[PDB]
RNA sequence: UGGAGAGUUUGAUCCUGGCUCAGGGUGAACGCUGGCGGCGUGCCUAAGACAUGCAAGUCGUGCGGGCCGCGGGGUUUUACUCCGUGGUCAGCGGCGGACGGGUGAGUAACGCGUGGGUGACCUACCCGGAAGAGGGGGACAACCCGGGGAAACUCGGGCUAAUCCCCCAUGUGGACCCGCCCCUUGGGGUGUGUCCAAAGGGCUUUGCCCGCUUCCGGAUGGGCCCGCGUCCCAUCAGCUAGUUGGUGGGGUAAUGGCCCACCAAGGCGACGACGGGUAGCCGGUCUGAGAGGAUGGCCGGCCACAGGGGCACUGAGACACGGGCCCCACUCCUACGGGAGGCAGCAGUUAGGAAUCUUCCGCAAUGGGCGCAAGCCUGACGGAGCGACGCCGCUUGGAGGAAGAAGCCCUUCGGGGUGUAAACUCCUGAACCCGGGACGAAACCCCCGAGGAGGGGACUGACGGUACCGGGGUAAUAGCGCCGGCCAACUCCGUGCCAGCAGCCGCGGUAAUACGGAGGGCGCGAGCGUUACCCGGAUUCACUGGGCGUAAAGGGCGUGUAGGCGGCCUGGGGCGUCCCAUGUGA
């Protein structure tokens, strides 16, 4: 069965493209306290429909580009802009480590 | 081609096929699609043969020539008496 | 194999009588009605107290020196015995009666262990009909462990038979003195066996 | 030494002409139609789009262009024909083209 | 069904804490020693260089000849020929050379493991189902002549065959453009237009077998794709121009920035990007009570590579270890123009290294390739060979024999110990000699039937006159480590902080159970020790299972980002969590 995952989208930046962020959870190995960790997804959206803070169900599939082997299946809700909150300044605290 | 054969087993000297369906290509010892019962050249035991004759049965249906000694073991274990 | 040395002298570092020799341990002197002590310069001083080592060490060499018989095979064993379900203790010791060449001694077709060795070995034993001369064998229940047909009427086979009437012998055993053959009833119980042994301090010694 | 595999080799040479030549063929009247297509003359553009259609399937036959592949020249070819006879001609002579 | 600890900081004590040992383990090596077999196992280093032999071919039932041996009728025969013909060695032609076999250099990555996806895919031969096979033409090798060349080879000129090439037809059917429905990523059906088939060969002839072509299905093998798992250094913190995405095209079996043009400004990163180091991954293996740690030899799977690098051709399949082109390095030949070669296949050489074998036997078995079969080649494989490298079985004897030999140690001068040990008697009988001697092999192939099912009928064994079986038959290899404590096992002499020992604590500066020799003892025995490395002990990285007032360890103090953690009660979903079945876990 093709996987799936619900995601916040959090770029609309790209041509018919989607940045979809999709924290997993699981128990540390050894540790057992359930963690979590997150990865981005690079989804298909021929339509442009889907904006920013949508939370999605997104499908494994026919490789469309060099990072796009998903496509958006459907919304789940509009207004979360909370939680793009966070990725960004998670993204943000970066800028303040260089040298 | 799939094949029907002979797959050598324990030690020197002690042979001990194991009559399997293979890819004609998988080395001898190799890994292969399943086993239809073993074998033994000297019968030291009663049991000195076997054979899942239902699959064997569709192994060949689904077309898969196997080794000629082993025919020798398909015929002399029953497989082609219908009567 | 066997320590052909001296062995009415390993009696002596035990302590203990043991049956290594046949008529003459039974006689006045297994080495030891003689000289009840140790070998060597010392051994007649008085000794010290065995740290909890030496006894654990001293009692193996006991069991393991009264079957005259291989480190690596007793060491085996031992393993095998932690191998299978039961109480280690006694499997083990039920294990080392199923050798072949102890039978040849607790159906006494010899003096000695180390003579019952060479028959077995040499081919005067057999069972259900094949000349087995391997000392290893482990005797499975209820096996005609008899003699060789070459073999029945041989002179130190027959001054051990002669020996052998009456005087019952082992409860997980029987002897068909006549026809010159034995049979395994079952696995030794250790009730069954009476060894100068304590089997629970050979366990401890094999743990180290 | 002379392992004779040579043969095969030999072999190789004469098959390596052999489809490289009608490989070519199909290209250069494959241009010849899609040439003769967009500048406008229909019935002759079709007429080579022809031999063009058949030299594909022709080479297909054997070990030289195959599978599916003998169709996508195809699905191509004819597909930018039509499209440019399509540049305010029409379908003048009954090509290899249904209307 | 499984968990032990000891020595050593002090005058002594408790604690903290290091160090150290006993255990098991190996593709081992080195030392002293070394008898027998069985099954395993053996270049860990230079992916350094290789002499010689052998490792992949096969079909005369695809075709035509060079050659060669046998035979004959027909014509009274001569000229003989054609065919039957078998053998050849080449050529065209077909299938196989991508399997098998070697090795881990590279590779930190969908490479591997694991579980899924392909409406985005191919798949030779095999199996199943449907359809069809009508006619016509041509080329090139062999071969003949000529030419150049040291060789390697090669240029030209002229014939010829075919299951080689090509053309028109028939189109079951299939491919494509567009249109319609169903479906829903490029899946399925239909319609109109176009396009594409084919090869003969055998025998026992009124026929069957081996083949051909289109198409659909089947099976097997594989491409691609994704979630998740997969090493050290943050004293590597920012990284990115095909870079991220879009549109159209190229390419492919097929998706994709895989490649190109055009546009957009993105993509990635402390959940560790980028860099650096290191390394094939796995089933497994070692260790450990276990959680855990270490590991990937042999065997099986996957990957990658074939002196280094690049490339494409042929092909169902490779960018192909024993195929091709190019460059570099290296070796050889040369008539100086040129040419040949690739063991990380088996075996063997040399090199380096502490170190790793026979240039054996055989296709009998199993397996593979081709073939209608007979059969041909198969250093895969089946065996044999050499090294205690490993595990396992066996042997060097069994019984009886002294208040107890001789010798040699110790001694309070009575004695003690080696020691039943030896001697001696008897019994057994490894080795050795004689005889007999396989299993591994019943199939393909022969008659009945029908070349099928079914029965019956014969050949074939390298190992090997070995295994094993019977007869005769000789008492017939022992060694190494230790003996102060941990740690089993004491004394005598020599030595005098010298000679030397050592794992640690330490020992030896006249009285050494610590050095060396002896007797004796302990351990284990065809082995015993040493060194190396892995786990254990080590609860000494602590999840299991640790700490921080003074023993090592609370940030100098706040304030707060991320993150982690979160009170009481009702209800919805059920993500974790749990349970059941089911596929998977070869
Ligand atoms: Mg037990
Ligand atoms: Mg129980
Ligand atoms: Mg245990
Ligand atoms: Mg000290
Ligand atoms: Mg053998
Ligand atoms: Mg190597
Ligand atoms: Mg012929
Ligand atoms: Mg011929
Ligand atoms: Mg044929
Ligand atoms: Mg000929
Ligand atoms: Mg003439
Ligand atoms: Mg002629
Ligand atoms: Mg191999
Ligand atoms: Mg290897
Ligand atoms: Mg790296
Ligand atoms: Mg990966
Ligand atoms: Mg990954
Ligand atoms: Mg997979
Ligand atoms: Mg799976
Ligand atoms: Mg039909
Ligand atoms: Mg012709
Ligand atoms: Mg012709
Ligand atoms: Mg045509
Ligand atoms: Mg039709
Ligand atoms: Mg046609
Ligand atoms: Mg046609
Ligand atoms: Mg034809
Ligand atoms: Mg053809
Ligand atoms: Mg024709
Ligand atoms: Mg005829
Ligand atoms: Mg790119
Ligand atoms: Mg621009
Ligand atoms: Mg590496
Ligand atoms: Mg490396
Ligand atoms: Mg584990
Ligand atoms: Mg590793
Ligand atoms: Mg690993
Ligand atoms: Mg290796
Ligand atoms: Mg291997
Ligand atoms: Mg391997
Ligand atoms: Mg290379
Ligand atoms: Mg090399
Ligand atoms: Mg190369
Ligand atoms: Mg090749
Ligand atoms: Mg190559
Ligand atoms: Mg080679
Ligand atoms: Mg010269
Ligand atoms: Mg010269
Ligand atoms: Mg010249
Ligand atoms: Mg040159
Ligand atoms: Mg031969
Ligand atoms: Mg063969
Ligand atoms: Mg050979
Ligand atoms: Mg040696
Ligand atoms: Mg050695
Ligand atoms: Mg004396
Ligand atoms: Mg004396
Ligand atoms: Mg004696
Ligand atoms: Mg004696
Ligand atoms: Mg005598
Ligand atoms: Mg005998
Ligand atoms: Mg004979
Ligand atoms: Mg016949
Ligand atoms: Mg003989
Ligand atoms: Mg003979
Ligand atoms: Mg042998
Ligand atoms: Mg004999
Ligand atoms: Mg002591
Ligand atoms: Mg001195
Ligand atoms: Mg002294
Ligand atoms: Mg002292
Ligand atoms: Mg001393
Ligand atoms: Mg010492
Ligand atoms: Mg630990
Ligand atoms: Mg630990
Ligand atoms: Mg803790
Ligand atoms: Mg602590
Ligand atoms: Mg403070
Ligand atoms: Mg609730
Ligand atoms: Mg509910
Ligand atoms: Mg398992
Ligand atoms: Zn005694």
């Amino acid at each position: 069965p093709k996987k799936v995952l619900t995601g916040v989208v959090v770029s609309d930046k790209m041509q018919k493209t989607v940045t979809v962020l999709v924290e997993r959870q699981f128990p540390h190995p050894l540790y057992g306290k359930v963690i979590k960790r997150s990865k981005k997804y690079l989804a298909h959206d021929p339509e442009e429909k889907y904006k920013l803070g949508d939370v999605v169900e997104i499908i494994e599939s026919r490789p469309i580009s060099k990072r796009k082997r998903f496509r958006v299946l459907r919304l789940v809700e509009s207004g979360r802009m909370d939680l793009v909150e966070k990725y960004l300044i998670r993204r943000q605290n970066y800028q303040s480590l260089s040298k | 081609m799939v094949k029907i054969r002979l797959a050598r087993f324990g030690s020197k000297h002690n042979p001990h096929y194991r009559i399997v369906v293979t890819d004609a290509r998988r080395k001898r010892d190799g890994k292969y699609i399943e086993k239809i019962g073993y074998y033994d050249p000297r019968k030291t035991t009663p049991d000195w043969l076997k054979v899942d004759v239902e699959r064997a049965r569709y192994w060949l249906s689904v077309g898969a020539q196997p080794t000629d000694t082993a025919r020798r073991l398909l015929r002399q274990a029953g497989v082609f008496r219908q009567e | 194999g066997r320590y052909i040395g001296p062995v009415c002298r390993l009696c002596r570092r035990e302590g203990v009588k043991l049956y290594l020799k046949g008529e003459r341990c039974y006689s006045p002197k297994c080495a030891m009605e003689r000289r009840p002590y140790p070998p060597g310069q010392h051994g007649q001083k008085r000794a010290r107290r065995p740290s909890d080592y030496a006894v654990r060490l001293r009692e193996k060499q006991k069991l393991r020196r009264i079957y005259g018989i291989s480190e690596r095979q007793f060491r085996n064993l031992f393993e095998e015995a932690s191998k299978k379900k039961g109480v280690t203790g006694s499997v083990f010791l039920g294990l080392l009666e199923s050798r072949l060449d102890n039978v040849v001694y607790r159906l006494g077709f010899a003096v000695s262990r180390r003579q019952a060795r060479q028959l077995v070995r040499h081919g005067h034993i057999t069972v259900n009909g094949r000349r087995v001369d391997l000392p290893s064998y482990r005797v499975r229940p209820g096996d005609e462990i008899a003699v060789a047909e070459k073999s029945r009427n041989l002179e130190l086979i027959r001054q051990n038979l002669e020996a052998m009437k009456g005087r019952k012998v082992g409860p997980w055993l029987s002897l068909d003195v006549e026809g010159m053959k034995g049979k395994f009833l079952r696995l030794p119980d250790r009730e069954d066996l009476a060894l100068p042994v304590n089997e629970q301090l050979v366990i401890e010694f094999y743990s180290r | 030494r002379n392992l004779s595999a040579l043969k095969r080799h030999r072999q190789s040479l004469k098959r390596r002409l052999r489809n490289k030549a009608k490989k070519s063929a199909i290209k250069t009247l494959s241009k010849k139609a899609v040439q003769l297509a967009q500048e406008g003359k229909a019935e002759e553009a079709l007429k080579i789009m022809r031999k063009a259609e058949s030299l594909i399937d022709k080479a297909a036959k054997g070990s030289t262009l195959h599978k599916n592949a003998a169709a996508r020249r195809k699905s191509r070819l004819m597909r930018k024909v039509r499209q440019l006879l399509e540049a305010a001609g029409a379908p003048l002579i009954g090509g290899g083209l249904s209307a």
